[PDB]
């Protein structure tokens, strides 16, 4: 039917999962700023 | 700009359509059929109808009809009621109004340099409530419209709704110059 | 359609003033039976069924019993009860219980119906993706060239979003990666948002004017679960005496609400109770004899449907007194006439040819027309909302010039980060609440030991690793 | 089978126009306005030279907008955070109104040429819309009345048990009530008399589905009469 | 009279479900047919994501 034969609806552990790939992201994009202020104290 | 769109709130002539008459004043009679339902200047508030003895006598139109067999959803609520309480297009009266207000008060009240900017938000912001205005008003008459989808009705607009557009033209040009006065007064500070 | 009145039938007299499919079922017997034949109605009106406490059948059947009538044919369905006073046929019509409820308007696709070409687990892959891609050409771009120098380029972290954003919106962008591998992330996400945009762009038309029959109420078990719409059956009928005999937990949940309804839900006749589905708005049922059924739906105005299925399987019997000897040859009748195809040609010819309505004759509509503003308002409204927002946060940013993270603070801010990304990826993997689906469930392991069948599919708690209910 | 032929619809020197409603062709134009003037007000704000840092002044600001709708850009780019989010949203607006008008011209360039509402007798039979009625005393009423396939008997029970009554006088008659009731009448005439009504004025008529049989027309004679073998 | 007791009670309809569905050993176990305008699927665009 219309997605409702299994009404297949995602919990909160899906959910976490893609919480989780947020976070990574955002502490990649933490971490080489960082670098880049690392490499910059390295160059002056 | 607050004297257009006050008028195009106030008439009656935003719709022209086959609409309601005065035969059933509210609707709940026998046999009447509004005599085949003759041509209206359908209003925001009001449901005139030309053509007829009745011309320009009416009642207030109710926006949630008893007796069409529906039950409101939550998309169809909100549309309904914002449209039966027609907060968009008075909220642009009343920023239009708070605007004017300020541009009176920027011409005195020197060195404030900052109230000719408020102006020019509230005739922006003024604008933008307007369009949804409009929006809310299109799309709540597709609800109900006639025998054909949108087609039979013919719903013709009247100068009133041109008026509500005119408004927001000249609202927002009044917004850019507005603004073209704030940034000269920054370049003499 | 079993016995109705002529046009003319005022000034007609006798067996010409009924007219039917049962009136020419009754043609078909006497001339093979070689019988005369009187068409009379019964003054009750009734259909049969035992009357309370007083053991006298009422209608139809008492008419049977009682000595007054030689024959009944008639929709008179063969029960039990009925079978035990007077003897039946083999059955003429093949019938079901079913559910008859207010035609719903044709809903309109909502505010929102522009995101629904492409499903829920889809745009939400697009925009981890958007935000993968955007994250990756930083990282590649500003990574320590060998001052100003790292600052050549001009892909920070807000740019790589702009960028990323301006390829997927199909518009052209100020900036270009103007790097390998930088150019290897643009290129790869412009095919993405070329085959992307190609799929959503194929038939969005479609779906922004497409209309859905909302079906509020499939079948039996989703009537029994609100009290919203009622629902009741004729009065001395054959579908009363089957829920009240009935032992199925569903149709013990029906029969229970049946006696405790207030005002009586019982009509006592068809016509009130297609009268009382149209005039209800909705808020009522009717469980009726899906022949019947199926001609009301397909007759104007057209305001009713039946949704699902035949909860039972029944069938109408021409109907003779206990003991008669016309009874042996309509057996003899009703035989010779569904191998003769008669009784497939009767039914076949008052059925399909007196459709007489636009659901039955011509169910399909087509229509190519322009899109209006109704169908497409959302983006109107995200739009004027986008504006309203740009307009604040300007605002709200000349109140932050009117008026920095430390590197420790910095340090800080990752460290929760990493200890919040591990923790959360490790619940994920390690719980088992992922997807809420009906499934296999554990009354037993298997579902093939004497008709387990998943103990009724219950719904349940389904995870990565393994299923739970 | 005559029917009324359906209204012959002209396409407009506009028609390009069409597959969106004039209500929002007025609505995008307003949108086009609005947002605009608010790409204009971020940027052009209060500077904290540095006021002119964006190039996006009024008249910018509308090319970069109509550049934006046409799909085919401009070379300003707003740089600003709040004047990216107008700029993203406008973009996101273009997205789905223009393929809006893209998906719905492919269907208005895919329409089906159709002018039979109605067709061959099969479809007569099923549909309750439009009456069909013969000439009185004539061998399209007699043919109707002796016949045996499925679809000619369902045709002569209809035209017997309908108020008003289809049966006509006259042919002219016939042709009258068709163009009168505006394509809700059909008249059931022979393939010839439909060829040259269908060729005089005012050519309202359309001759659809085909030849339901074939039959002949002959020179009658009295029987016994000497003269039919001659004419022969 | 026992035919129509074990058809009242639905019994005959149990019967009949059980036996053919339920020692069949297909893996579909039922069919319907999907609407002519329905959205995608993940997996019908599965390729690109990869
Ligand atoms: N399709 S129908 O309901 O009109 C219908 C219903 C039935 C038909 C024939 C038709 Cl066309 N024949 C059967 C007959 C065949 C043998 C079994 C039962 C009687 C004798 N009865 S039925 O199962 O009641
Ligand atoms: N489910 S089914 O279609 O196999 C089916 C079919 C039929 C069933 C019971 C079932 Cl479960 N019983 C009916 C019975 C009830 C009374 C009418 C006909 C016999 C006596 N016969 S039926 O209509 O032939
Ligand atoms: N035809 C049915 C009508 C009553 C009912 O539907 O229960 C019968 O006589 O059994
Ligand atoms: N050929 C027909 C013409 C009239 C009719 O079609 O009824 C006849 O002579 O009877």
């Amino acid at each position: 039917s219309d997605s409702k034969k299994n009404s297949y609806s995602y919990g909160w552990s899906f959910y976490f999962g893609a919480l989780s790939f947020i976070i990574a992201e955002m502490v990649g994009v933490l971490a080489v700023h960082m670098f880049i202020d690392r490499h910059k104290q390295l160059t002056g | 700009a607050f004297s257009l769109m006050t008028i195009a709130v106030g008439t009656d002539y935003w719709l022209y359509s086959r609409g309601v008459c005065k035969t059933k004043s509210v609707s709940e009679d026998e046999t009447s059929k509004k005599n085949e339902e003759v041509m209206t200047h359908s209003g925001l508030w009001r449901t005139c109808c030309l053509e007829g003895n009745f011309k320009g006598l009416c009642k207030q139109i109710d926006h949630f009809p008893e007796d069409a067999d529906y039950e409101a959803d939550t998309a169809e609520y909100f549309l309904r009621a914002v449209r039966a309480s027609s907060i968009f297009p008075i909220l642009s009266v009343i920023l239009l109004f708070m605007g004017g207000l300020c541009i009176a008060a920027s011409e005195f009240y020197k060195t404030r340099h900052n109230i000719i900017l408020s102006a020019g938000i509230f005739f922006v912001s003024a604008g933008l409530s307007n369009i949804i205005g409009i929006i809310v008003y299109i799309s709540a008459n597709a609800g109900d419209p006639s025998k054909s989808d949108s087609k039979k009705n013919s719903y013709s607009y009247g100068w009133s709704f041109y008026f509500g557009a005119l408004s927001f033209i000249i609202a927002e040009m009044v917004g850019v110059l507005a603004v073209h006065m704030f940034i000269d007064r920054h370049k003499q500070l | 359609p079993y016995v109705m009145m002529k046009k003319n039938h005022e000034m007609l007299e006798g067996n010409e003033r009924y007219e039917g499919y049962c009136v020419d079922l009754a043609a078909e017997i006497a001339k093979h039976c070689g019988f005369k034949y009187k068409l009379t109605i019964v003054g009750d009106g009734k259909y049969g069924a035992r009357d309370a406490d007083t053991k006298i059948w009422n209608g139809m059947v008492g008419e049977l019993v009682y000595g007054k009538a030689d024959i009944a044919i008639a929709p008179l369905t063969i029960t039990l009860v009925r079978e035990e006073v007077i003897d039946f046929s083999k059955p003429f019509m093949s019938l079901g219980i079913s559910i008859m409820i207010k035609k719903p308007q044709k809903s309109k696709p909502g505010v929102f119906s522009f995101l629904d070409p492409l499903a829920y687990e889809i745009w939400m892959c697009i925009v981890f993706a958007y935000i993968g891609v955007s994250v990756v050409l930083f990282l590649v771009s500003r990574f320590s060239p060998y001052q100003s120098s790292e600052s050549t380029n001009e892909f920070g972290i807000f740019n790589s979003l702009w960028f990323s954003l301006g390829a997927f919106m199909q518009q052209g962008c100020d900036i270009s990666p103007r790097s390998l591998s930088g150019r290897i992330v643009g290129g790869v996400w412009w095919f993405f948002t070329l085959i992307i945009i190609s799929s959503y762009t194929a038939n969005l038309a479609a779906f922004l004017t497409v209309e859905r029959m909302v079906s509020p109420i499939e079948s039996a078990e989703d009537l029994s679960k609100q009290t919203e719409i009622a629902y009741g059956t004729l009065d001395s009928g054959s579908t009363k005496e089957f829920f009240r005999r009935s032992k199925i937990a569903v149709f013990d949940k029906m029969w229970t609400y049946m006696r405790s309804a207030e005002p009586s839900v019982f009509v006592r006749t068809t016509a009130e109770g297609v009268a009382r589905v149209r005039k209800s708005k909705g808020k009522y049922a009717y469980l009726l004899e899906s022949t019947m059924n199926e001609y009301i739906e397909q007759r104007k105005p057209c305001d009713t449907m039946k949704v699902g299925g035949n909860l039972d399987s029944k069938g109408y019997g021409i109907a003779t007194p206990k003991g008669s000897s016309l009874g042996t040859p309509v057996n003899l009748a009703v035989l010779k006439l569904s191998e003769q195809g008669v009784l497939d040609k009767l039914k076949n010819k008052w059925w399909y040819d007196k459709g007489e309505c636009g659901a039955k004759d011509s169910g399909s509509k087509e229509k190519t027309s322009a899109l209006s503003l109704s169908n497409v308002a959302g983006v109107f409204y995200i739009l004027v909302g986008g504006l309203g927002l740009a307009m604040l946060v300007a605002l709200i940013e000349f109140c932050y010039k009117s008026r920095l993270f430390d590197r420790g603070v910095q340090m800080l801010l990752t460290t929760v980060g990493a200890f919040a990304a591990f923790s959360l990826m490790t619940i994920a993997v390690g719980t088992d609440y992922w997807l809420y689906s009906r499934g296999v469930c554990k009354t037993k392991s298997v579902s093939e030991d004497e008709t387990s069948k998943k103990n009724e599919e219950v719904m349940t708690h389904s995870g990565l690793w393994r299923t739970c209910c």
